[PDB]
């Protein structure tokens, strides 16, 4: 199917012709009646009041209008939707939103998960390998017993949540609420975004994980403990915080003076009374630690995507970075072009422009060249092209410099078809 | 030097007229402006039979002006193409928009959910749709192919905005095959609403045939005669033995039916067929005694 199909209480195992990965499964005796099931990945621009995102959270897939606005299934059913969010091995997770009428946005979840029982002797059970297999195939399994009008898939950080709380990413990040500091025993989540040194090179002066507590800007009645592991080395140490909540971006400031900084081997324990963003920075210049943080912060909040890199040629080049587009590009196959190199899946930065260098048969015509990658947009990069050498390889890099080697993103080998010259 | 004063002046005003900042406003503008461009081009080409006087005068500054005719007819052979483009754009756009609104208008009819209130007329709707299946199917195939090849022509020409025409081509062909699919769904929905009703009305005719039988037995024991007594009874037996042949198709329908539906629906099919088999018992017991 492309968008829709009918199905009876005999149950249906239908994959989506258009967007590879897409797969609705309705086990037997679970549909109310024969019904029109639908699953269309509507463009983000087209819709209004799209599900709200915060600073550091990221849209994995497009949004998925479903076939029956209110169908209530007897069993459960599965919608496998494919995504392109970079997972980074549990450094980030996928939280699944749902709107009943595309005005109100809520989280969606099912308490009970089983394999052999939901299928009910379905002949092609075909559970997609292990859950880890889904995490590798960039599939998100949604399991519901009623179709909400719109799902979102989203890549947050891990936000281990309870109602004592230490992080599943980094364990020296134990932040536990004390006895009687919350009026209603409410769920609270702890997020723990580390920082690669490799990217600290970008802009010298060190940093620790960015720790956050998910119910934000809510005062805690009794002081709440925190533990954060320290940066390595280059008063020396400044602690930062932002209290801003939800949709708006945060702002940083140094609060070394207003917080007592208790030391334990490898980390720091301290109290606050507000749920907010905490981040450490050992360096011996203090006026810069605000802005040298908010330069780095800008880099960290960008969303990662496992994008394909494809290069199209026709004697003469057009270079593309993309995800979720139909492979058989009509424009190029008609202008008589040839896909010269479609690469593996690669983490790229939804915002950060990406460069291209040429190590090949011929040089580019006639300044350096770049194109900004965005998620779910086609990304145009058009070109102008000893005679002994037949072929050449070009590569894409995130750093432009020639002083130190800043290794590249993708190495691809190309070959002009050469039906004529120019 | 009457030459470089008069002819250089003529091409001086020729350049200004042909060069323009008006590319064409609407569809029927570009056209009635391009007509004017072909007049100007033929007038430049009919200035080739006056440059034999200039060639004669000079032959018996010349390299400065020898180029200006090939340049004003290359500006002609360029801005003719620009005006051609600006027409063809307005055409292709109009075809697209109007076709989207055709896919639009027909989409509504497909997406309608009316599956009737009784057999007879949902069985009508079956036809009243399946016609629209062909009309739309084939007529679409047509409009599609025509517009498709409108694009592929404009591509092979090398129009300025072809890219847009590509994603217009996808933007149409996709929504089309979507339409095709949608009709193929609707169709099936109707087929089921049919069989379901066929069941229902078959009940309404069997519960009635039987609720007649059981009522008409007291009449067949009581006015009377012996010579049309056994004959009438044997004839009723001939009936009932065909009523069984019918109800075998009734039970045998209900079975395949339950498997398609579930829940409130299947729980209602149950009560319908249980109700009619109960009428079977309440006749069956009577016809013994």
């Amino acid at each position: 199917f492309l968008v829709s199909f009918m199905v009876d209480a005999r149950g249906g195992s239908m994959r989506g012709s258009r967007h590879h990965g897409m797969r609705i499964i309705i086990p037997p005796r679970k549909c109310t009646a024969p019904t029109r099931i639908t699953c269309r990945l509507v463009k983000r621009h087209k819709l209004a009041n799209p599900p709200p995102m915060v600073e550091g959270e990221g849209l994995a897939s497009r949004l998925v209008e479903m076939g029956p606005a209110g169908a209530q299934f007897l069993g459960p059913v599965i919608v496998e939707i494919p995504h392109f969010g970079s997972m980074r091995g549990k450094e980030r997770e996928l939280i699944v939103l749902r709107s009943e009428n595309g005005e109100t946005w809520k989280e969606h979840q099912f308490d009970s998960k089983n394999e052999d029982l939901s299928e009910l002797l379905n002949g092609m059970d075909e559970e997609l390998d292990s859950p880890e297999e889904l995490g590798t195939k960039r599939i998100c399994r949604i399991i519901t017993k009623d179709f909400p009008q719109y799902f979102a898939v989203v890549s947050r950080i891990k936000q281990e949540s309870n109602q004592i709380l230490s992080s599943t990413t980094v364990p020296l990040v134990q932040a536990s609420f004390p006895e009687g500091a919350l009026t209603k025993r409410i769920r609270v989540g702890l997020q723990a975004q580390p920082v690669p040194e490799e990217t600290v090179k970008k802009i010298k002066a060190t940093f620790s994980p960015i720790v956050t507590v998910e119910p934000r800007r809510r005062k805690f009645h009794k002081p709440i403990t925190m533990t954060i592991p320290v940066p390595p080395p280059s008063p020396s140490l400044r602690l930062l915080c932002s209290i801003t909540g939800g949709t708006s971006p945060a702002q940083w400031e140094d609060i070394t003076g207003t917080t007592p900084l208790t030391f334990i081997k490898d980390c720091v324990s301290f109290t606050t009374n507000v749920s907010a963003r905490f981040w450490l920075a050992d360096c011996h210049q203090v006026l810069e630690t605000v802005g040298l943080a908010s330069q780095l912060y800008r880099e960290l909040i960008c969303v990662p995507y496992m994008a394909k890199f494809v290069v199209f040629a026709k004697t003469s080049l057009r270079c593309f970075c993309m995800t979720d587009d139909r492979v058989d590009k009509t424009l190029e196959q008609q202008e008589n072009f040839e896909e010269v190199a479609r690469s593996k899946d690669i983490e790229v930065l939804e915002g950060k422009p990406i460069y291209v260098d040429c190590y090949g048969n011929l040089a580019p015509l006639t300044q350096q060249l770049v194109f900004n990658f965005y998620s779910f947009k086609e990304n145009r990069l058009p070109f102008s092209i000893t005679s002994q050498e037949p072929c050449g390889r070009l590569s894409f890099l995130k750093e432009p410099t020639k002083g130190l080697p800043q290794t590249a993103v993708c190495n691809l080998n190309i070959t002009l078809p050469a039906h004529k010259k120019a | 030097y009457f030459d470089v004063a008069e002819v250089e002046a003529w091409l001086g005003e020729q350049e200004l007229l042909m060069m323009s900042e008006d590319k064409g406003k609407d569809e029927q503008s570009t056209l009635q402006l391009l007509k004017k461009h072909l007049q100007l081009e033929q007038g430049v080409e009919n200035y080739e039979e006056s440059i034999a006087q200039l060639s004669r005068q000079c032959r018996a500054r010349q390299s400065q002006v020898d180029r200006l005719y090939v340049a004003l007819k290359e500006l002609g052979e360029e801005r003719r193409v620009s005006l051609e483009q600006q027409y063809w754009l307005y055409q292709l756009s109009r075809q697209v928009d109007e076709l989207e609104h055709w896919i639009a208008e027909k989409e509504v009819v497909a997406g309608s959910p009316e599956l009737g209130q009784d057999f007879e007329h949902v069985s009508v709707l079956q036809e009243k749709f399946s016609e629209f299946a062909s009309e739309t199917g084939t007529a679409g195939r047509e409009r599609l192919a025509a517009v498709n090849q409108m694009v592929d022509e404009l591509i092979e020409c090398g129009h300025t905005a072809a890219a847009t025409m590509a994603e217009w081509k996808d933007g149409l062909n996709e929504a089309w095959a979507e339409l095709l699919e949608l009709m193929g769904t609707r169709a099936q929905l109707l087929a089921a609403s049919r069989e379901l009703h066929k069941f229902f009305s078959d009940a309404r005719e069997l519960q009635g045939q039987i609720e007649e039988k059981r009522r008409r037995l007291p009449r067949l024991t009581a006015r009377p005669s012996a010579s049309s007594m056994q004959r009438t009874l044997r004839a009723f037996e001939h009936d009932l033995q065909l009523l069984v042949s019918q109800v075998r198709q009734l039970q045998e329908g209900a079975a395949q039916l339950r498997t398609v539906y579930a829940g409130e629906h299947a729980e209602a099919i149950a009560s319908r067929e249980q109700e009619v088999l109960q009428g079977w018992k309440e006749l069956l017991a009577a016809c013994e005694d």
